[PDB]
RNA sequence: CGACUCUUAGCGGUGGAUCACUCGGCUCGUGCGUCGAUGAAGAACGCAGCUAGCUGCGAGAAUUAAUGUGAAUUGCAGGACACAUUGAUCAUCGACACUUCGAACGCACUUGCGGCCCCGGGUUCCUCCCGGGGCUACGCCUGUCUGAGCGUCGCU
RNA sequence: CAGGGCGAAGCCAGAGGAAACUCUGGUGGAGGUCCGUAGCGGUCCUGACGUGCAAAUCGGUCGUCCGACCUGGGUAUAGG
RNA sequence: CCGCCGCAGGUGCAGAUCUUGGUGGUAGUAGCAAAUAUUCAAACGAGAACUUUGAAGGCCGAAGUGGAGAAGGGUUCCAUGUGAACAGCAGUUGAACAUGGGUCAGUCGGUCCUGAGAGAUGGGCGAGCGCCGUUCCGAAGGGACGGGCGAUGGCCUCCGUUGCCCUCGGCCGAUCGAAAGGGAGUCGGGUUCAGAUCCCCGAAUCCGGAGCGGAGAUGGGCGCCGCGAGGCGUCCAGUGCGGUAACGCGACCGAUCCCGGAGAAGCCGGCGGGAGCCCCGGGGAGAGUUCUCUUUUCUUUGUGAAGGGCAGGGCGCCCUGGAAUGGGUUCGCCCCGAGAGAGGGGCCCGUGCCUUGGAAAGCGUCGCGGUUCCGGCGGCGUCCGGUGAGCUCUCGCUGGCCCUUGAAAAUCCGGGGGAGAGGGUGUAAAUCUCGCGCCGGGCCGUACCCAUAUCCGCAGCAGGUCUCCAAGGUGAACAGCCUCUGGCAUGUUGGAACAAUGUAGGUAAGGGAAGUCGGCAAGCCGGAUCCGUAACUUCGGGAUAAGGAUUGGCUCUAAGGGCUGGGUCGGUCGCGGCCGGCGCCUAGCAGCCGACUUAGAACUGGUGCGGACCAGGGGAAUCCGACUGUUUAAUUAAAAC
RNA sequence: GCAUGAAGGAUGAACGAGAUUCCCACUGUCCCUACCUACUAUCCAGCGAAACCACAGCCAAGGGAACGGGCUUGGCGGAA
RNA sequence: CUGGGUCGGGGUUUCGUACGUAGCAGAGCAGCUCCCUCGCUGCGAUCUAUUGAAAGUCAGCCCUCGACACAAGGGUUUGU
């Protein structure tokens, strides 16, 4: 995800938990150079991350 | 350097934002004068001076 | 021979840039970077130039973490005081109380003259 | 006989003079003469479907509301309940909104580190953790509370 | 901050001596010590270049190379 | 847009090394010459000296033209496309242009701590912005424990909580200040076009917060019942235990307060221990050579953190004992009646080895599949020794040097003390630095270059710019010279020719400084071994003084070490096992193993032999400054300082 | 003693990229110059500047601001 | 029915005796000896013969067409 750079790795997770109504193991973000915050989340071992992208849309 | 503040890294951000042609529509508009972006950074020619 | 390289972004052979070479299970040799030596305590008698028995020589912060038993020997002044010092303060002690007894009966017998 | 060189004319170049043009200056004059802890001036960063600058704006981001207006905006596209008359657009602007730094205000200026109060979650029933909200600068005035003094006194 | 040279004090053994002490061999490893790298510097060719590679560089040759040594970063001193 | 009558002026250019803009001759000229070097074939393509692939010949040569970083750059990184411009020739190429992608952390840094220093406040000064000052002219504590008082009903069960009071508290100075100092704790394998100790797999760990064990702790006395065993009553204990000791065990109560330790430190020498590297003798697997010969040559031949055991190293640690006929002992020292040696033991480190990790993974090799862009599946292997003044790192020990003594703080720990706290014999209690379990670790950086092309020097500039790793041969040696790993295409062009003059290198008959201001430049010398070394002298030097000889190859001779074995008359089973006048000289000997050096000799060569490379010319004086050191960055290195 | 001389005079061993003189050895320093190698220069393909420039560019004498490319009088003068 | 190119050959000349093979030549050393014996084999710089050998030699040396191809062309101009 492209995330706001003032969210944090809490405030990240708490978001996409319930936006997308998953669970989430863990986060790993970055600041990429041209200033937007890219989060990596991992998802619980139960969810599947290609059922998710389905549901949202992005494949 | 690989060592950066977040303030230098978000300045350098905005400064290779702003370094990209204009787009080719900008020329078709009306009362156009822009025929090139005459603002662009080459990072060997000219140093940002931070 | 296959030449190293450092693991991290300090680059000048400081203190705290200290490695030892280390040969992984996949054949190939790499840096290890060591814990600093950690040093014994030395004796709170301040005479005696060796350091305490029985005490690990860790550094400061792992001392947290370590039992007990690890860190003090079982005697008074343990781990604090080195057990020859030890013995010397105790006969010190001792046969002072025994001199100031001496000297105040003395005193005290010491007032039939004048 | 040619080249070559020079001179003069024609045409072609190279260059950008000249002339014409002018939403720009300069000068004079007139009316008004209003910034800020209710956060200014200035700075930073961000915001457009395609947009880098200029401009405009502030996470409600090339604008919201309202009023006026009355069919556009436009470089391309898209929307007949996003192609609108039940109000496009433009103007006005009194409503709402208004990121960070900045006199700049918890401290420090690293998006570094706290403290107090309230709310939600972690089955919270404590500790603790996460999220959110409010507060926490210096000087000074009036008033309040809490006090200090072998300062001056009164009573016991 | 290669590698070598010289070999201070201390120490050991042997020999000589009445003693004071002396002699010999070894050990030892001192020094703003020597030769000489890296480094630092810049002697001479008055060499190259001299509209240069360079608004001071290059080559050979040089000085020093455990010290008053070389060096990064932090910090202090500001125009009479 | 102009004429005429008036009005007004920033009103007339050839120049001012005039200003700005443009343009020539020079001139298709100077130049595209520092660092050895390119060639053949093919591919793609309109197009090839320059791109790519393969082959060849070369170079860097581990003090790199290699592999990674810091600062700085800031997207240059990676992929694809383009060929205008730019990359001083070209270009199908690029660090160019266009489009898209890319930097993932509790354990790598920042963050925290102080350093030199910076700097608020109180105070003082100052017309004033402000300045000084940093404990000084301050009522500079806002915290905690036990207790007492009152409420709270939250989990009214009874502890958290709240206000007050008492008690104690120097915060002896806010705050900032290091991506090289201090500072807990992450490693192995795999993965991308580009990420990685950050992703994935696996194995750990530190710190912070609040269940199950285990410890505390279940002992003894006296009566009664019972064959006994065991139980019952009742009273008394119990904040663990062991070792002579050094100290050990898995925990093993404790506050204000005090003491200490760690963090916490110079440079140099010598020696030893442990790796990694190199070397060697063998065994494998694959490769190269095979005219000939070489059981040959080359390549390859793992086990992370953490835990447990152990080897090894160290100890001014302890017990015994009591040493001169002094002894022990080092390369050097040094140690001893203040306790040597000798015997027994304790502690610390433990980076090495074995084990859990672990072979499942990695790697080598031979095969077999496929979803042919699979962390594919199999087989076999990944073995046994030696050596060392080797080299690098690391750890110790022990010295030398100083009119030089070589941070601080955060932070963590031990001890002294004993205010307290805990329950009355239990289903025990306070308590617990023992084992296991549960939850959490936010924010920022992370791509790449790091340099004869990503930084600074106007540039892809022969300049400058801080580090880590470091192979074989020769050799004294990170010297020079050659090679391997890895890298590169000769430093912004190529072709042809080989005039002068150059720049760089070299040789020269005979002479030998006659050259010249001057031996400037060049040349001579040069290593090592063995000889031999003067004047003078501050007795240390001078000194490699000067001068002389030798040096290859080959075959020998001699010398310089380590480890093991003491076996004793077996009458003889707990022809192996241990007792039996005992053998008990000279292990001074026998076997085995190993490294490198020195000396001597013979033979031998077209007298060559430090064969390249490396590598002092010397002497006699005079002047000056004692010396070493410093200096005019870019004309002076000196006798100047 | 133009004009030496005492915190500086006088002397020094060792040291010196310091100034000077001589000798040995050594040499292309020179007699006296030659030859060789590399890279240029040279020619070519591509690429391609700058300084400088009144106008220009053959002399002798003359006179002239007393040393002329131009003037005078002679010598002469032939593309690129 | 010739020529001048390449290759080859010869001459010349430079250097100094090639590889291999053989040797009761070789300082010595090691093994195998009884088979003879002082034999035989291995290592070994060097020596001797083959071998004035081998190698180079016009690219600006000399003589050769022995061999092999090649040569009767190509382009641009020139008139009293
Ligand atoms: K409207
Ligand atoms: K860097
Ligand atoms: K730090
Ligand atoms: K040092
Ligand atoms: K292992
Ligand atoms: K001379
Ligand atoms: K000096
Ligand atoms: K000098
Ligand atoms: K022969
Ligand atoms: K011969
Ligand atoms: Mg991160
Ligand atoms: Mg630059
Ligand atoms: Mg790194
Ligand atoms: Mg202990
Ligand atoms: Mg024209
Ligand atoms: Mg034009
Ligand atoms: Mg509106
Ligand atoms: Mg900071
Ligand atoms: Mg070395
Ligand atoms: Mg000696
Ligand atoms: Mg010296
Ligand atoms: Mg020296
Ligand atoms: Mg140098
Ligand atoms: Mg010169
Ligand atoms: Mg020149
Ligand atoms: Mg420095
Ligand atoms: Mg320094
Ligand atoms: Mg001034
Ligand atoms: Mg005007
Ligand atoms: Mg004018
Ligand atoms: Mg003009
Ligand atoms: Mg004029
Ligand atoms: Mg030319
Ligand atoms: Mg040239
Ligand atoms: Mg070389
Ligand atoms: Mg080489
Ligand atoms: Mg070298
Ligand atoms: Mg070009
Ligand atoms: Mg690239
Ligand atoms: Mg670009
Ligand atoms: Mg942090
Ligand atoms: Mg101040
Ligand atoms: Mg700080
Ligand atoms: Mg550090
Ligand atoms: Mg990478
Ligand atoms: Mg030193
Ligand atoms: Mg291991
Ligand atoms: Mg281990
Ligand atoms: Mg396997
Ligand atoms: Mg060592
Ligand atoms: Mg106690
Ligand atoms: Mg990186
Ligand atoms: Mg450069
Ligand atoms: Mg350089
Ligand atoms: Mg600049
Ligand atoms: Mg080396
Ligand atoms: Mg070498
Ligand atoms: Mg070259
Ligand atoms: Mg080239
Ligand atoms: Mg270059
Ligand atoms: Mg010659
Ligand atoms: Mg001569
Ligand atoms: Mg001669
Ligand atoms: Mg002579
Ligand atoms: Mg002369
Ligand atoms: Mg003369
Ligand atoms: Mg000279
Ligand atoms: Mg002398
Ligand atoms: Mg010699
Ligand atoms: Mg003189
Ligand atoms: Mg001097
Ligand atoms: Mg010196
Ligand atoms: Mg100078
Ligand atoms: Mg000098
Ligand atoms: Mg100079
Ligand atoms: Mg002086
Ligand atoms: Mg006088
Ligand atoms: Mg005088
Ligand atoms: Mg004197
Ligand atoms: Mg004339
Ligand atoms: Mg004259
Ligand atoms: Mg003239
Ligand atoms: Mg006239
Ligand atoms: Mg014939
Ligand atoms: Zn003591």
């Amino acid at each position: 995800f492209i995330v706001d750079v003032k969210a944090n790795k809490h405030q990240i997770k708490q978001a996409v938990k319930k936006l997308y109504d998953i669970d989430v193991a863990k986060v790993n973000t970055l600041i990429r150079p041209d200033g937007e915050k890219k989060a990596y989340v991992r998802l619980a071992p139960d969810y599947d991350a290609l059922d998710v992208a389905n549901k949202i849309g992005i494949i | 350097s690989s060592h950066k503040t977040f303030r230098i890294k978000r300045f350098l951000a905005k400064k290779q934002k702003q370094n990209r042609p204009i787009p080719q529509w900008i020329r078709m508009k009306t009362g156009n004068k822009i025929r090139y972006n005459s603002k662009r950074r080459h990072w060997r020619r000219t140093k940002l001076g931070l | 021979v296959q030449r190293l390289t450092y693991r991290r972004r300090l680059s000048y052979n400081t203190a705290s840039n200290k490695t030892r070479l280390s040969r992984t299970p996949g054949n190939r040799i790499v840096y290890l970077y060591t814990k600093k030596v950690g040093k014994a305590p030395k004796s709170a008698c301040g005479v005696c130039p060796g350091r305490l028995r029985g005490v690990r020589a860790v550094r400061p912060k792992v001392l947290m973490r370590l039992s007990k038993t690890k860190k003090h020997v079982s005697r008074a002044y343990g781990g604090s005081m080195c057990a020859k010092c030890v013995r010397d303060r105790i006969k010190r002690a001792f046969l002072i109380e025994e001199q100031k007894i001496v000297v105040k009966v003395l005193k005290a017998q010491a007032q039939s003259q004048k």
